[PDB]
Parts: C-alpha cells; structure tokens; sequence
C-alpha cells in the first residue's frame, strides 16, 4: 500500500513513510 | 553465475513484452548544427552504446515523444556539470527503439527504451512555450587514427605486418610469448624514429585493450574474450560505462574524441584504487572494487526504471558491508527475473543505498547479491 | 612567424625502388632508381652507371614498373604516387633536349575506402593488357591499357578475401590470371583468379592450394617454360603449378626473413634473395619443360637491402634504406664460401636521421647527424661535402662539448643470450673497440637484448675515446651537455628508464651526471626517479626533465646534487620539451601542444595556452616567442601561434600554417649560420635522409612570393601533369585542406632554370614593391635578383648527369 517513490516498497509503518520522505530529500 | 541467463536483464521484461520495435539508423553529419528536443526530467550521463529505460507521465512529454516517433526518433540528453542550475556544455543523442502506450488508471503512460548514439556540444539552450527545451547542437567527431607505423613503415616489410592468429585460447593468466613477438614485429620500424618500441606500444589500441581486459578479468573471473566488443571505440565506450567513477570523470571521458586517449584515461582510472563509501556520512565503507561482478550482459552497472518512472543506476556486488535491511522480500517489478528484493540503507545515516536480492529457489546461483545505486555512492581514491 | 619559407638543402638519399629495362632506347640497358619524389635514370655500361636524367615529381613514388605494349619501340614507365596520381611516361630525346612525356594521367582514388594494411600493390600483366592495383581491402582495381585511355579510367572488382598478403600476374596464361596469398581464421591459402575485361568480373582460376606455410609472404611468378608461382616463407620455399608441387626447407634461411627478390636469367633459372640482415642468397631452378628440384645457396654479405636488381654482367645493384647503396660483383670463384660477392661502388645515404647538432659556428657551421641502424649506423659530417664515420651499431642521440672537444653519443647494440646465462655480441662495434671502458654494474635463450652505451668521440679524428655501459634492462632516452648553477664544470647528463617485458609502463628511471676529464669518464651524481625520463633541457642554470606525465625543475647544489624546485602535473606524456627564455613547449605523441611559463618570483609553473588536436606528431620546435612549428601525421608541417587577432581566446593556439612536405621529420635544430629578407634559420632531418631549411618572411615578401608561385604554376610543366596545389595540400585520412602560410622554395628556385621568354611571361603585369616606395612594372632581372637571395640561404647542388 503506502510506499516510497525514490526507493522500493517501505510499508512497515506509517512513521516509516515520512521518515523515508525527509530521508530521501536529505 | 550458473543457470542464470545474463541476457534476461538486458531485454527489460519488467516493462513489457509486446513493445513496438523500430529497426533503423539516422546518423547526423560530422561538425553539423542541429536542433533536438531535450527530456526535462532525465539527469543521467548517457554514454554511446548504453540503454536507457523511461516511463513518462506528464502530458507534454507524452505528446513530444509521440511527435518524435515519426520525426527520426532522436532526443538529446544533457550532461549537467552541476544539476542545480541546469547548465551543460556537452551531451549525447539518444535513439528510440522500443515504445508502447497504456491507458491504466485513466491516464496515458508511454514506456520508451533508448540507446546512445552520438556526442555533441551545447551551443544555445532555447526554451519553448510548452516546457520542452530545444537545443542547438554541434555533432562532435569520432577520431579514427591509423597505425603509428603507417607514416614510417618500409614497403618490403608490409607483407610481414600481418600476424598469424592469436595462439590457442587461454583461460587464465594468459602466458603470452606472443605479445612480445607482436611488439617485435609490428613496431620493428621504430628504429627509424627517435622513440623505442614500448612507447609505441603505449599508444597501440590492441595492447591497451588487452591490458584493460586483463585488469577486468582480475576482478570478475567469468569474463570471456568474446563478451567485450572487438572495436576500440565500442570497447572504450563500454569500459567507460562500466567503471565506478563520479560525474566529473565521466564528463572528462566523454570530452575525449579519440579512442586511444579514452583507453589510456580508462587505464589510468583503473590503476588508482577506489573504495565505495556512503555519500551522506563519508565515513562508512560499503564495498570495494574486488566485489564488483557482472550479472548482466552489459557490465556490472546498468540503468533501470522503477514503477514510478524514476531511474536508478544499479551496481551489482557480491558482498556489502554495513547495510541495514528493512522489509520483506518481494518479487514485484524486479529488474532481475527470478529474484526478490529488500531495501537496504546505511547503518549510520539511514540513507537509501540500494537493495538486497535473494533468490526464490535454491538452485539459483548466485543465491544472493546486492545492488547499490550510483548516486548514493562516491569513489574514495586514497 | 605566420609566413614561412621551406627549401631543400639535401635531396633524399634513400632508395625505395629500382627497375631495369629499355627506357632511353631499344639498345640501351637502363637502371631506374626511385628515391622519395625523385627519379634517376642511368645507362648501364661496363665501368658502372652513367647518369643521364634526373627529374622531380609532385608526389611520393609508391609504384614504378616498366612495360612495353605492342607497336612500341621501347619501354614505357608507370608511376603511382601516395596521393593516387597515376601516369604513363615516355622518354624523348631531340638532340640535346631530354623530355619526359606524359602519355596518360589521372587520379584513381576512391572516395569511400579503407587503405590496406600491407600497402599499395601495383602489377602489370606480361602481355600488357591491364594494370592491377590493390589500394583498399576487398577491392581490386583494373586499368585497361587500350590506346584510347588517356584519363586512366578504372573499374572495381569485388574480392571476397579481405586480408591479401601478395598478388602477382602469371605467365603463359591465355587470359589475365592473378595468383595471390591471403589469410583467413583457418590459416594462409593460395588462390588464383581470371580477370575478364568484357564482363568486368572474376572467373575461376586454374588451381588452388592450402599447403602454403603460416609465414608465407612472397609470391614470385616464374616465366616460361616453367610457369607457376614460388611462395617464400620463413622456413620453406614451395613451387605451385596446377598438379605440380615441389617443397624445400633449407636450414640456412631459418635465421632471418627474406624480403626482396630479383630475376637473374630471362627464363627464370636463377633468382636473387635478400634477407633482413644483409645476406644474399641464390635460388636455382633445375629443369629436365618441367621443374625437377629447388636449390638455395649463400653468396655473401651486402648492405641491408630494400630492393635488388641484376645488371646483366654479374653486377648487382643493392638499394638500401638503412645504409649506403652498393654495386657488387658475383664471382664464379670465391674466398671462403661458394660464389662470393665483392663490393666495387658505394653511394651515400644519410637516412634515417634520428638526431643532429650544429657545431663550429665561429666562422660556417657544420652538421653532425646520427645515421643508419644496426651494422650500418654511422656519424655523418656535412659541410655539400659529407664524411662518414662507421660505428657498426645504432646511434641514437648526439651532443657537443666544446670545452672537452668531444661529442657525446648514445648508442645501442644487439646481443644474444647464450647458454651460460650471459650475452654475446654479433660483431665488433664502437662500444666494444673503445680506448677505455666502464660499466655501471656487472651482472650475468638465443633471444636478443639491447645494450645501451654512452660514447665519447674526438672532434678531430672521430675516434672512440671512452665507452660507458649502462645497467641491465636500462634504456637511455635523453642527453644534454650544459653547465648548472655556479659550478664552472660542464657535464654530460643522461636520462634513462628501466624496462621489463612484463611491465607496460616503466616505474623506475634515473638521471646520471658524467664529467669527462683526464682521459676518462667519471660519475658525479645519480638521482632515482619513479618513471621514464623522456626529455631533458637546460633552463637558466637549472635542469628541466620530463618525468612521465609530470615535469621536474632541478637545482644544482654546492654539494654536487640535484634538488627539486617545482612540480607541474599534466594529463599527457611530455615526450617533447623545448625552451625559449621563460617559456616551455610541451608535447605528446597525440599532437597535444602545451605552453608553460616559469614565474621566477612565485617559484612554480603556469599554463599560458594549449591546443589539443588528435593526430600523430613527430617533432616540435620554437620559432619565436609567439610561433611554434611541428610535424604532423602523414608528411605535413604545421605552425601554431599565440595571442593573434577575453581570456578564453588568449588560452587558445590556432593554426596559421599548413603544408605537405612529403617527408617524415625526426629532429629540429637551430642552424642559424650552417650555410652562412628572411629571419631565423631552422634545419630538420628526415627518415629519407633529406635535410631542409625553414625561415620566416615578412608579409610583403610572402605576398610577392605567393603571387609568383601562382604565376609559375601556369608555365612549368609537371611530370605526370600533377598540380602543385594538390601536391602541397595538407593531407590526413580524415581531412584535406589547401596549404597556407608556407612558401615552397623549390618552385621559387625553379624560376632560374626556365628560359627568358618564359621569364617574361611570368613577370608580365606584376607590380614590384621596391624598397624605394613606388610600385612599378617588374622586369625579369628584378625577380632574378630576388630569387638569388632565396637560393643563397643554403648551399647549391652539383650537376647530376654527365
Ligand atoms: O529490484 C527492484 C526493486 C527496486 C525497484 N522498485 C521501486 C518500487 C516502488 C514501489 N512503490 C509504488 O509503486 C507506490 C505505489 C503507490 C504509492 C506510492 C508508491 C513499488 C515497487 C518498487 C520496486 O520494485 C524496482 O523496480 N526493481
Ligand atoms: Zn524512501
Ligand atoms: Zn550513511
């Protein structure tokens, strides 16, 4: 379901989504 | 590499199987001025002979690619020196050889596969009203130089300039007792000049290619002599594509017009040892050049497209150090058929480094390997 | 500067072809010798060779053959040049007037094609029906020899074999038949074809065979009554004629490779063979209608032969590229072997010139060059008067020490590894027969190694006073003679490199400082470096040495040592290094020109300008502060200049001069007054043994000489009707361009050889910019006065014919 765009599926948690979001920009 | 067809990743089955294939060639004249459209989202340095997959979502690139389909199927990829300000002085010409349109999710999507053809110099960066950049382009030449002895050779020795075929195929070490004979016979006219035989060997395409092949076979033992191209220009382009170097070195290699100079530069690049580290921390080692191996017919580094059209340049390595694994294996949209993947991030800074590929079966070899993206790696030269 | 003047001081002396026939008349036996761009015609008499005619051609001669079609009283000459200019020439004599008449001419170049690896091959069939040319791989070019073909029109026939070694026309065939040897992945094969002029096609040949050995290179067509072909390889000689097969493997020819041959008897009973080391062989064919056996015997030693020719009385002409050409006599009896040869005449050859220097400039310079290779190596003193000093080994570099009254010469000799683990010498040479000897260090199958030596030679007697032998696997590359720092002594400085067969790039080298005093050579200091010392030069009391892709300025310490001052790292190999003041000119083999400047107050190097154009470059020189001269791929010369009318264009060197010379230049020297309007004087030496001069001209003189060139090209008749503009055009495989910025002094000096009416034709309606200021209609005498000076710049050639 919820997963990244600059990387593979990251659907472990709702927190993980935005963690990867600011992670990818940084 | 046993029971895995290395031709599988090259065909890009994950994109589709019923693509429309166009066979043809359109080579521009040398030192000619041309106007070519530019893809607005691509930020990759394409070397001639490399394959680029693309997924296009916005309507304007869809319409521009549709227009390009009957107008010689050529678009320009700009090598950005610094990607922030979008300034580029050199680029490459890409030809479309596979395309297909879908209507899923109520919007139109075009999938394109392209191959690099020619190099050029950026003159004028014209911008159109619809957001597609038109570029004034000067087509750079490929310099084919004759043998160094063609200006000095004796006519009586012209019949002896042709050698018997290279001795019975060796597999490792390659004892020569032939490269010595080849040096003695090909550059025998060197005593007519001021320079010795080995200096002329340092500018010989065949010897440079053999040295490069030996150094490549040192790291990956499954190379065969017929896997690499037999033409100096194609060989140099393939080697420049396969080397783990940063963007400035790739631009410098693209700026060279002669194949011999490119081969010499590539040998110089190979000689200096490199270690690949995480870019955000710059203090944790991921992998070394020794673990680089080629699971694909086109070297250990290739361009692939993820389900959202974003392009990653993946490097296939055997052993990866200091990588944390999060997620479960999944076979959806895998670039390597028969393998799943789990995302891998740097253990220290948690940045996305690549993926870990695990075989579903037990008869597959290699059972596991790691693929790391180039943009998250920097070459550390001690 | 941007306008230059090139003249020839010494004509080329290397022989690249020789033929025999009846060219002057039906009763005279003629020898035709092809030196570079020069054709010499001789009449063979009992006492030797009588020169008759000498002509210059607008091209490099690649093919020279003599043929006599039906209805012709005497032979005709076919010439093909490296720029693919073909002509058929006739000899005409009306009293004292000797003319070379062009019967047909044309250009046979193909716009699309790859030049063949084994060169240009030109063959004429025995019945004079067609000319066959192999210029590009996969194509065979046929020129029909009908009388109404004045433009030399040809057609192409497709060859399915791409790698052809040799091809010849066969004797005794009712149709034009060719026999050739080609290589495929399976090996080397011999095949025959029939050429049809009606269908412009290849037909099936009379036979075919595979038994040709893996190292077969020569095809010899045997005349009647034998017929067939003879294939020469490294260990075997084979005869093929249909179902006839004869093979011999003589042990004597295993030591070296046969490269040249010539027919002795008209019916092919005897042949002459020449190998790479100067041995002369005789091949004898025994008959009984058909061939019975093949025999090879050794005659003796001659010069290293490029071509051989028999002169119908036991006299053989040996044409050499690495040494002097000879006339030799074959005797029925002999000294120590069977059928020895005796030398009776020697002709001077200065090629190849690998280095030279200018000496004795107090008052009239002299030129000392390093000529020849292997056993023909020698020192030539040119004053033209030429003196020969035989060395019997290869000379590499030369320099002059005035305080010691001696020359420093780098040399190399070939030695073979014996069973003991050491090395043994093939012949006595100057390095082994020296008055005194020294070795850097003494150390311990049947393969050749190179031994490098430094020789001290007296300037008066040219006797070897000292020989110094370098280390094992050491290669000496550069040599200078200079004073350094505040030391009042003059030193010999040598830059070497350590070369091992398993290492592509040398990782070690050294710079050695020698002093010659009290009859002996002593080592003062040595410096170990991490690369090859390709070039060294003296720079304002400091030493400038090119260490691979970097350069290293060195200081001379009061402790007699070398201390590093500054390092500049480049991306190119510094093969060429020239200096003028505070400017350094750096170049590589790929024609990458780099200009550096030394900043004395900062103590480092700065980059001024550059020009990177991928080609093959053989030499560079600095003309003045702004202009630089070089030699290009093929046989061209170029001039680059600086600051000519932002920092982007100030860092760019652009081309102001292009010229096609026809020679391969190895060395540039500043011979200001070697031979005692023009500014500067630069000499160059070529592979062909040619010496030339380059000088600078002002704009007005350049314009006047260009106009005179254009007017002269309309009245001078060229041999083969070749255009001077096409001949002098800058030529590479990817680019052809007109010449600019260069004046051909040979054509200007030809003005004095023409008749007075032709002089008035040339000078008609020409404006003379006299130094007085007012322009007026020039007369012939004014231009005669002007050309005089242009000839005085160098010496004058003597008469050739009797
Ligand atoms: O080996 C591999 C693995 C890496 C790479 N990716 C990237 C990827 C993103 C995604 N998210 C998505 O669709 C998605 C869907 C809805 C909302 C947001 C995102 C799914 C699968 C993959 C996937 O497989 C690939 O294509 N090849
Ligand atoms: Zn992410
Ligand atoms: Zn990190």
């Amino acid at each position: 379901p919820f997963q990244c765009n600059q990387c593979g599926a990251s659907f472990t948690q709702k927190g993980n989504l935005l963690r990867h979001i600011k992670l990818h920009s940084g | 590499i046993i029971n895995f067809d290395t031709s599988l990743p090259t065909s890009h089955t994950y994109l589709g199987a019923d693509m429309e294939e166009f066979h043809g060639r359109t080579l521009h004249d040398d030192d000619s001025c041309q106007v070519i459209p530019v893809l607005p989202q691509v930020m990759m340095i394409l070397i001639p002979g490399q394959t680029l997959p693309l997924q296009l979502f916005h309507p304007q690139e869809v319409s521009m690619v549709r227009n390009l389909i009957q107008k010689d199927r050529t678009f320009a990829v700009l090598a950005y020196s610094n990607v922030q300000e979008r300034e580029a002085q050199f680029g490459t010409t890409a030809e479309i050889y596979a395309y297909r349109e879908e209507q899923d999710f109520g919007i139109e999507i075009v999938k394109v596969k392209a191959i690099g053809r020619q190099r050029f110099k950026v003159l004028e960066l014209r911008t159109q009203s619809d957001g597609i950049q038109q570029a004034k382009v000067q087509i750079l030449p490929e310099c084919v130089l004759p043998s160094t002895m063609s200006a000095v050779q004796l006519e009586s020795l012209n019949k002896c300039q042709i050698f018997p075929s290279k001795p019975v195929s060796r597999e490792d070490q390659c004892s020569y007792k032939w490269w010595q004979k080849y040096q003695k016979r090909k550059f025998h006219c060197a005593n007519l000049t001021s320079w010795p035989r080995w200096l002329y060997s340092l500018y010989d395409a065949e010897t440079l290619m053999d040295r490069i092949k030996k150094q490549l076979r040192e790291w990956d033992e499954n190379l065969k002599d017929d896997s690499l191209p037999s033409n100096p220009i194609d060989f140099s382009y393939r080697v420049a594509a396969c080397l783990p170097i940063d963007d400035v070195l790739r631009i410098q290699l693209l700026k060279i017009g002669s194949a011999i100079q490119r081969l010499r530069c590539e040998l110089d690049i190979m000689n200096k040892c490199t270690s690949l580290c995480c870019k955000q921390c710059q203090e944790t080692e991921i992998t070394t050049k020794n673990e680089i191996f080629s699971l694909s017919l086109c070297g250990p580094m290739a361009a692939y497209v993820n389900p959202h059209g974003y392009v990653h340049e993946t490097l296939t390595v055997y052993k990866a150090c200091n990588l944390n694994l999060i997620g479960r294996p999944s076979t959806e949209h895998s670039w390597f058929p028969g393998y799943a993947w789990t995302v891998a991030q740097c253990k220290i800074c948690a940045s996305h480094i690549g993926w870990k590929f695990t075989a579903t079966k037990k008869d597959m070899s290699p059972q596991k390997f790691w693929g790391l993206t180039r943009s998250a790696l920097l070459p550390t030269i001690p | 500067m941007s306008y230059n003047y090139v003249v020839t001081a010494q004509k080329p002396t290397a022989v690249n072809g020789c033929v025999t026939g009846h060219f002057t008349s039906a009763e005279d036996l003629n020898l035709l010798i092809a030196k570079n761009t020069r054709l010499e015609i001789y009449v063979v008499t009992a006492e030797g060779l009588r020169p008759v005619k000498e002509v210059g051609m607008y091209g490099k001669i690649a093919v020279m053959e003599l043929f006599r079609p039906k209805g012709e009283s005497k032979d005709l000459l076919f010439i093909l040049t490296a720029k693919y200019n073909a002509c058929i020439l006739e000899y005409k004599q009306s009293g004292e007037s000797i003319d070379i008449i062009t019967r047909a001419h044309g250009n046979v170049q193909d716009r699309i094609g790859r030049p063949s690896e084994t060169g240009i091959i030109g063959i004429i069939d025995p019945e004079c029906r067609m000319i066959g040319l192999r210029l590009y791989d996969g194509l065979f070019k046929v020129i029909p020899l009908d009388r109404d073909n004045k433009e030399l029109k040809a057609f192409n026939i497709r060859l399915e074999e791409l790698h052809v070694i040799d091809v010849k026309f066969l004797y005794g065939c009712q149709a034009p038949t060719i026999c050739f040897v080609y290589q495929d992945p399976q090996g080397r094969h011999v095949k025959t074809y029939e050429v049809s002029l009606r269908e412009k096609e290849f037909n099936k040949g009379p036979w075919k065979q595979e038994n040709v050995e893996a190292e077969a290179s020569m095809v010899i067509a045997v005349p009647e009554p034998f017929g067939g072909a003879i294939i020469i390889g490294q260990e075997s000689i084979t005869y093929h004629n249909g179902d006839k097969y004869l093979a011999i493997a003589p042990p004597i020819i295993k030591q070296s490779t046969i490269v040249c041959h010539n027919r002795v008897d008209p019916n092919g009973s005897r042949y002459l063979l020449g190998d790479m080391e100067g041995r002369l062989f005789m091949l004898l064919l025994e008959k009984e209608v058909t061939l019975k056996d093949l025999r090879v015997e050794l005659l003796g030693e001659t010069s290293i032969a490029e071509c051989l020719t028999y002169l119908d009385n036991g006299v053989v002409f040996v044409g050499s590229r690495l040494g002097d050409s000879q006339l030799v006599k074959l005797n029925v009896d002999s000294n120590e072997q069977g059928s020895y040869v005796v030398a009776m005449e020697t002709f001077t050859n200065l090629g190849p010139i690998v280095d030279m220097c200018v000496v004795d400039l107090e008052r009239q310079g002299q030129l000392v060059t390093c000529s020849g290779a292997f056993k023909e190596g020698s020192l030539r003193i040119i004053r033209l008067h030429i003196r020969t000093v035989p060395l019997y080994e290869s000379p590499r570099k030369i320099c002059y020490q005035e305080v010691s009254q001696c020359f420093g010469v780098l040399s190399s000799r070939i030695e073979v590894q014996d069973t003991s683990g050491g090395t043994t010498a093939l012949r006595p040479s100057a390095s082994t027969q020296a008055l005194s000897s020294s070795v850097s260090s003494s150390k311990l199958f049947g393969e050749e190694v190179e031994v490098h030596n430094l020789l001290i030679i007296d300037q008066h007697t040219f006797e070897v006073l000292h020989a110094h032998q370098f280390l094992q696997n050491e290669y000496a590359l550069s040599l200078v003679s200079c004073k350094l720092g505040k030391d009042p002594n003059t030193y010999f400085i040598v830059g070497t490199a350590m070369v091992y067969p398993e290492e592509a790039e040398p990782k070690q080298g050294r710079i050695v400082v020698f002093q010659y005093s009290d009859g002996k050579l002593q080592t003062v200091a040595e410096k170990e470096v991490k690369g090859a010392v390709y070039s060294m030069v003296e720079f304002n009391g400091k030493l400038l040495a090119s260490i691979n892709s970097t350069v290293r300025l060195y200081e001379w310490t009061t402790e007699k040592e070398l201390r590093t001052e500054c390092n500049h790292y480049n991306n190119i190999m510094a093969l060429y290094l020239k200096t003028k003041g505070d400017f350094i000119l750096v170049g590589d083999l790929m024609r990458s020109v780099l200009l550096l400047a030394y900043k004395p107050m900062e103590g480092n190097f700065e980059e001024i300008a550059r020009d990177f154009n991928p080609n093959w470059m053989s030499a560079v020189e600095i003309l003045d502060d702004d202009n630089f001269l070089g030699a290009e791929n093929a046989f061209n010369l170029f001039v680059c200049q600086k600051d000519s009318a932002t920092d982007e264009e100030r860092q760019h060197l652009q081309e102001v001069g292009l010229f096609h010379l026809g020679e391969f230049v190895n060395v540039f020297c500043h011979g200001s007054l070697v031979m005692q309007p023009t500014q500067g004087s630069v000499l160059f030496g070529t592979v062909n043994g040619m010496i030339g001069l380059v000088t600078s001209l002002s704009e007005s003189w350049y314009n006047l000489l260009l106009d005179m060139q254009n007017r002269l090209n309309k009245v001078i008749k060229s041999v083969g009707k070749i255009e001077h503009s096409f001949w002098r055009s800058f030529h590479t495989e990817r680019k052809t361009e007109p010449a600019t910025g260069f004046i051909d002094g040979d054509l200007i000096e030809s003005f004095l050889d023409i008749s007075r009416p032709k002089m008035q034709e040339v000078v008609a309606n020409l404006q003379y910019d006299d130094g007085s200021g007012m322009k007026r209609e020039a007369t012939a005498d004014d231009l005669i006065k002007v050309v005089e000076e242009l000839t005085r710049i160098h010496w004058s050639h003597p008469q050739f014919e009797k």
